[PDB]
């Protein structure tokens, strides 16, 4: 049982007749057995939903469902009302109509009722709008696979029990509903299917005497669990072969399934459509979880638009998988509609970490610490995720150090100390660089011939200790900072846009410095790269970099990092 | 310079009004923005003000050509911050209302005053007790805010995808702010006084 | 007396690099400190009276106590973006003698 | 920069009644706090830049950190009728940026 | 026993012969049984007493006191010696000598050697004023009341031992001292008393070959008790009567008493002449002590000045006389000389408190809170010393109210409240005034009959509380301060003559705060007179109010009493 | 200016006297002055300073008819502080420098090195530690002073009164100071160099 409304409307006036008719309600059927039953309520409420006294008024006959005044109305009983009515103008009384708190279909429907103050007018003053339908239109609400029943009545009863003396005519427009002869009930002919049509907006013809008038006429073909999952047309199988990535959580593969239905909804969606894994061997439970979430998308059948939900299913793994791990696997997973039968091939390969044979550098050799010459990197650098490959730099005169930047897995090799690299007979070293694994003890190793090689110029005592300290262009390639590759230090300088992202500064490396990532050999000190590095206030128009430093300031900024501040100023 | 701008420094000539928008338009700023704080700060605006200071803020007249009058109005509740990233469905957005006592006292007064009466734009009760209702849901979780920058339509930030088989209980939640005649008046009959008060 | 002021300016107008088109309240300090004088400021403000010092190379030392800002407020406003900019501590909130 | 300074005056050029004939060591503040600047000094400094305020009626309001002592020192001295004199707290030792 | 002399000189030159007589000694006799017995030290002191090398050079004859070199001197000698004098060029070492650690007189005489590196000289090269007598002068040194004996002998040994061919005569000038012929002893004829005469300064004739030298010679007669104490001639007794001051010590009455000696000096004095207070009652012991501070005086007896000592005797009392006693005594001292009697008459007096009978004043009808209208006095105001008549104001409206300066014991009478003034049914009062005791209970309570008159006119609200906070003249005399007589203040301004005691302020009573007391009623508010009453800096040119205030300050001084400062400025 | 005042801006222009002096300026002055603290700042005076800055401090030349040159002199120790007000028996005052182990010491050189040896002036060692033992007796308790404002008779604040029996062991202690040949030409030696140096 479901009604075919949520919201009735009706009007009532001043002493209108006893056993007056005012409306029908209709109830469907789910099933070939059910006969409709129907009681009202005993108390109106009102706006919000307060009751102003008990129904003295109006009764009902359980058969056809029909609602009658049995006591009248006069101006006493709504001056009874109305001052109940907690301070408003009352348009609007209800009741509740049950068949089997709060009213909440599909077992209520709530019946309103708005008075005015005028008794019901003569029969001259009813344009026939207001004569065929109500003001507000219906809605209606029709579940699918049902037996087919009788959904709504036209006439307005008061009108004709008022005004019987005009003929009206009711009519409708291969489409299942039809209007009886002499007989005004709207009735469905065959049970309807959701995935077919899911919207059916018909017109209802009225005429009166001599005016037509028509409507919108809205059914809402509701749905049930009449599909079962699909393969999206023959894709019944994709495989990923673990080669690099081996992360904590990385998609791998992917497959889709397409349901037709919708009702298994997002409240109750993760008790019915649940991938149930089949089991293997515990590796694939340590490194795999089979990861679904579906989206409803929208499909044509027959010139409409009905809905159906994509059920997607990704293989993500759960920890960092080792380098010397080589086996193959056949991953199935059965898919419950409340059942569809999928599976992935998945291989891991060995990686290798092998090293060039020969790294070549240059240093100048008026170097200061923490410069950055040259990146050692493992063969394939930029495509490794999950892999700690530290690096070591072992000699056969100590200048150098290696320090590798998490980001990238590739060691960046630094200056160290500046006494120790100006010295005769170290003039050429020799430095094995390692590179070590640390999930596996599997290292590696390679040969280096430096060259240390440049001028020699001792530097001015009015210097200080960072580059990014100076102010404008001469101040700063003529005094050295902290982190300098050749001693000097460089000067950029940006647009006048206003706050930018490309300002200007005196900068140590203008290819590390201000690029936005405070590195490893940058947050060695304090002094090498504030302006990218520093915790602290930024005097002026700025905007702050977001784990820490400046993203954009408005003109120049120069950073004390002594004292923890910054000033962005043109 | 336009009219949401002189209607916005009528709030700050005043002592009473600019102490209050300074509140809300400093936890509301910035890319690491604080929404439960941005929120909090716009019902203490919005309910101890004067009611022609705020309704004169939030509800500002322009053109359709005018885009730099109506894309600051869309803003001045500061959406990027206020309203979330991803719009949930639009029935969960109620729930989380129903749940605080706060929204759920804000949300039936606005599901009293401003019902859709009749279909030409009659109200319920009055037309002035409607923004009454409305302008008590902007620091709520059911936040509205205006939808494009040409126009006055109003909607949440919500959507009935994954709605399931409640798709009308969706859509005339929905319909109850974008299908709305006596809403829809109201702030037209408050536009149509803020382009007579000072035009 | 040294105290509390407030004003009305433009953010534009602030130099700052935020362009936009509002108004902001300003409170500024001002006035005089006459009452929080020391020896030293009666003996620094007589030798400049009849010039009996050298003044130093750079700036005019002061002989009053500066009335200076106790504690700061925030200013909000939005942009030409229309996006809600905050510069902290642009306002003062109380005044006094230092 | 604000730091120590220091200068010798006479003992009748102070203006404190003290009448002598002797020379004194002096020790003031000087320099300046550009160090010290908060985001409401540029602001002053460009309000006051564009003349964007009405000056107050009375002083102009400073926008830098004045530079003042922290620290003073007594100085003694004999008077015309050979009696010690001593006005407490008369020279600086230290300065700041305040 | 005793040396005529403390210090003995003698000059020592290289290579002089063994036996050389060096000098003589000398020593008297208190008693006619002393034969003085002369022993010589062992080691050579010198410069920072420091002995240097043993004396193996200078022997002793105990008969006549007789010193002689046994063993020579040589280069030698000199050299071991000066290098021992810790660097310094020698020309002074000693020796003790002893007759009955530190060398000291009357057991003691230290007697020099000053060395030269040459050897004697021949007898061309003495001048006759190195022939007679040594260059250090002579001090001789005679105790009185003894048997004259023989104290000095003339001829310098060595020279007349090296220098034999040249006839030197010496002789000296109703004195006690002669030179006998052929032997050179300088001798005393009677025994000496000091209080005739105390000082001897003879003249000793020397004659060469031929050279006529005269030198002083200086005789200091010493001391002995030989005298007993006595009136000042003939005033044996002083009294007085306590009528009025009965403080806690105060001068009674004095008495003197003249010895003649000088001999109980400074350190034992208070061990002889002690005054014995002869007995009575235990009020004279709870009441009086008998001080007693010597000094000496000089007196004429023949030409001279000899000293004595004065021993003045005073009453001092000893705690606060209450005022009922009414008694008389004698209060006898006995007096020691190591015995005088002293006696004193002492009565005490009663004291009636009686006031005058009928006290009369107006107040002016606009006045403020803590202004002094008139004084109450007890009869006799500024006489009393000890006495605690505190005032009390009992009525038969509460306008007035009395607290007593405890400085004058005088009670002054100020205004307390300012609403209950203008009240007209009570435009004349009673105020008993009642004046008690402390240490008795005996009060006293005199009539009164007050005028409230005046004008009124209400004040300026642009007033601070304190006329002193004010600047100039005409900011005085407008405006209102706290304990004002008429509403208005008074402007005093003194002169340009630098920090004067006399300066310029704005005050209440011209007569009351600037003139040197923080008065009770100036104490009762911080408002009232601050520039006399405050606890704070006085920034400028200032000269600090001793207990507290302003003492004197250059120019104007304008106080600030709620922030504690005053500026002093012109 | 006379020359009481030249010396004592010598040791205003340096750095290390003028810390010195303004030392024992602050102690010795005003009505509410304290003497212990007044003395205790000459000994580190006259001690931890250079010779030629002290000696030409205190010993000063001057006129006998020149009044604010000899009145200055007498008050450069700060007598009104240092010295004590009623002059005590001045064997008794000895008593008080033999108990403190520094007076002792200063008193033992200046009984050594100045000591009256010839009565035409000619001292025991030197006429140049004669004044070091001196101005080493001023921050002592035995304090020694210029008695007059015309001439360089110098004494202690001192008197022979109460003396007892012992008036020689008080009148050659007295005499010490009065009439002592090498100390008064050796301050003679040296206000005719002061004579000599800056005149
Ligand atoms: C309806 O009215 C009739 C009389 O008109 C009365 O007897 C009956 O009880 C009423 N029924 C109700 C349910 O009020
Ligand atoms: C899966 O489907 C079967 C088939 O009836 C049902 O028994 C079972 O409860 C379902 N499981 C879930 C989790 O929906
Ligand atoms: C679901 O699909 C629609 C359109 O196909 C897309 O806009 C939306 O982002 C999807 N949702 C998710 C969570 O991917
Ligand atoms: C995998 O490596 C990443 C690299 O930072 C690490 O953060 C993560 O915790 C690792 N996963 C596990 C399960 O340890
Ligand atoms: C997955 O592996 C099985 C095992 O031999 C193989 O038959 C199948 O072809 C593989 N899948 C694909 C898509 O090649
Ligand atoms: C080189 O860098 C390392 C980093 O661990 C540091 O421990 C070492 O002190 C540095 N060398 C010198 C000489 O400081
Ligand atoms: C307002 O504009 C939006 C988008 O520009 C549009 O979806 C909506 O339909 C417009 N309102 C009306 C009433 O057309
Ligand atoms: C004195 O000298 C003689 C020899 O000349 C010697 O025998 C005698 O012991 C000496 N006496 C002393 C006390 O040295
Ligand atoms: C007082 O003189 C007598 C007389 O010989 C003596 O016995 C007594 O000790 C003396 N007392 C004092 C205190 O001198
Ligand atoms: C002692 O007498 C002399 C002169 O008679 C006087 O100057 C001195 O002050 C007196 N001493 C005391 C303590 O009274
Ligand atoms: C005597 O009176 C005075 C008055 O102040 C008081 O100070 C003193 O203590 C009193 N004497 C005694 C012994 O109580
Ligand atoms: C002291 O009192 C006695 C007692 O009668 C009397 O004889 C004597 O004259 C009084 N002294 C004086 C100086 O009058
Ligand atoms: C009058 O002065 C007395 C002083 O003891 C004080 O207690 C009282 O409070 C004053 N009167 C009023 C009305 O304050
Ligand atoms: C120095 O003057 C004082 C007092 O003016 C005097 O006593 C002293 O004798 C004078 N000195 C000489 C050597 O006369
Ligand atoms: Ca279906
Ligand atoms: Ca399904
Ligand atoms: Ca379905
Ligand atoms: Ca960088
Ligand atoms: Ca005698
Ligand atoms: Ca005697
Ligand atoms: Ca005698
Ligand atoms: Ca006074």
């Amino acid at each position: 049982l479901y009604f075919s409304r949520d919201a009735y409307w009706e009007k009532l006036y001043v002493d209108q007749a006893a056993g007056t008719p005012l409306l029908y309600v209709h109830a469907l059927r789910d099933a070939p057995e059910e006969v409709p039953s129907f009681r009202l309520g005993q108390h109106l409420y009102g706006t919000y939903r307060t009751r102003l006294h008990e129904n003295n008024w109006i009764c009902i006959q359980e058969d056809t469902g029909l609602l009658y005044l049995n006591r009248s109305l006069d101006h006493s009983s709504w001056e009874k009302l109305s001052v109940r009515n907690h301070g408003f103008p009352l348009l609007t009384v209800y009741l509740k109509v049950f068949l089997s708190g709060e009213c909440q279909w599909p077992g209520c429907a709530r019946v309103y009722f708005s008075f005015f103050n005028t008794s019901f007018p003569a029969c001259s003053s009813l344009k026939p709008r207001e004569l065929c339908f109500p003001e507000t239109r219906p809605s209606f609400r029709i579940r699918e696979n049902r037996p087919p029943g009788t959904f709504h009545q036209f006439r307005l009863l008061p009108v004709q029990f008022l005004c019987p003396n005009i003929s009206v005519a009711y009519r409708l427009l291969g489409l299942p509903f039809r209007c009886a002869p002499d007989s005004l009930e709207v009735s469905t002919r065959w049970a309807l299917d959701r995935e077919q049509r899911e919207k059916y907006e018909l017109v209802a013809v009225c005429t009166v005497h001599e005016e037509v008038v028509m409507v919108p006429f809205p059914v809402t073909v509701y749905d049930e669990d009449d599909s079962a999952p699909t393969f999206p047309a023959g894709v019944d199988t994709a495989s990923a072969v673990v080669e690099f990535k081996r992360k904590e959580d990385t998609v791998v593969a992917t497959l889709r399934v397409f349901d037709a239905d919708v009702v298994p909804a997002s409240g109750e969606l993760v008790r019915r459509y649940t991938s149930t894994l089949l089991p293997g061997d515990t590796w694939a439970q340590q490194t795999f979880r089979v990861e679904h979430w579906p989206n409803e998308t929208s499909v044509q059948a027959n010139g409409s638009f009905v809905r159906a939900t994509v059920h997607d299913y990704r293989l993500v793994l759960n920890r960092n998988l080792s380098i010397s791990e080589n086996r193959t696997m056949q991953l199935a997973v059965l898919v419950n509609d409340s059942v569809l039968l999928l599976h992935f091939n998945v291989s891991v390969l060995p990686v290798s970490l092998h090293l060039p044979s020969t790294y070549s550098l240059s240093v100048s050799r008026r170097a200061r610490r923490f410069a950055q010459i040259g990146k050692v990197c493992v063969e394939n650098c930029q495509a490794f995720s999950g892999i700690n490959v530290q690096y070591k730099l072992h000699s056969s005169c100590s200048t150098l150090g290696v320090v590798t930047s998490a980001e990238d897995t590739s060691g960046i090799l630094f200056v160290n100390d500046t006494k120790a690299l100006r010295r005769p007979k170290c003039a050429e070293l020799h430095y094995m660089v390692v590179a070590t694994d640390q999930q596996t003890s599997r290292q590696a190793q390679a040969q280096l011939l430096v060259t240390v090689e440049g001028s020699y110029v001792a530097e001015e005592a009015g210097c200080p200790l960072s580059c990014a300290v100076s102010k404008r262009r001469l101040e700063c390639e003529e005094c050295g900072g902290l982190g300098s590759p050749t001693g000097r230090c460089e000067w950029r300088q940006g647009d006048g846009k206003g706050i930018t992202r490309n300002f200007s500064t005196c900068s140590p490396s203008t290819k590390t410095c201000p690029d936005g990532h405070c590195d490893v050999v940058e947050t060695q000190d304090i002094n090498i790269c504030p302006q990218d590095c520093l915790r602290g206030s930024i005097v002026g128009g700025h905007e702050p970099g977001e784990p820490r430093g400046i993203k954009a300031g408005y003109g120049t900024c120069n950073c004390f990092p002594e004292e923890e501040k910054c000033f962005c100023e043109p | 310079s336009d009219l949401c701008l002189k209607f916005a420094m009528l709030c700050t000539l005043n002592d009473k009004c600019d102490r209050l928008r300074k509140a809300y338009g400093e936890a509301c700023s910035g890319p690491h923005c604080q929404r439960h704080v941005c929120l909090r700060q716009l019902l203490t605006f919005f309910e101890k003000a004067a009611e022609p200071h705020a309704q004169g803020l939030l509800l500002c007249p322009c053109a359709p050509n005018d885009r730099g009058c109506g894309e600051r109005r869309r803003n001045t509740i500061a959406p990027n911050c206020a309203l979330p990233p991803v719009a949930p469905n639009c029935l969960e957005l109620r729930r989380l209302c129903f749940s605080d006592p706060l929204c759920r006292s804000r949300l039936v007064d606005f599901q009293t005053h401003c019902h859709p009466m009749d279909i030409l734009g009659t109200c319920a009760t009055e037309q002035s007790r409607c923004l009454r209702a409305y302008l008590g849901l902007i620091g709520t979780a059911m936040t509205p805010n205006f939808v494009s920058n040409v126009n006055t339509s109003v909607a949440l930030s919500c959507t009935c995808r994954g709605s399931g088989n409640l798709q009308e209980e969706c859509e005339m939640l929905e319909g109850f702010f974008s299908h709305n005649p006596c809403l829809t008046e109201a702030i037209a009959a408050k536009m149509r006084f803020h382009s007579q008060l000072f035009s | 007396g040294c105290r509390l002021r407030s004003q009305l300016v433009p953010v534009r107008a602030l130099g700052l690099g935020h362009r936009s088109d509002e108004l902001v309240r300003f409170r500024f300090c001002s006035g005089s400190c006459r009452r929080a004088r020391s020896p030293h400021d009666l003996s620094l403000a007589s030798l400049l009276g009849a010039g009996a010092l050298r003044p130093p190379p750079g700036s005019r030392p002061v002989s009053q106590p500066c009335c200076r800002p106790t504690r700061y407020e925030a200013v909000s406003f939005m942009d030409v973006n229309s996006t809600w900019r905050t510069v902290d501590r642009l306002s003062a909130t109380a005044c006094g003698c230092l």
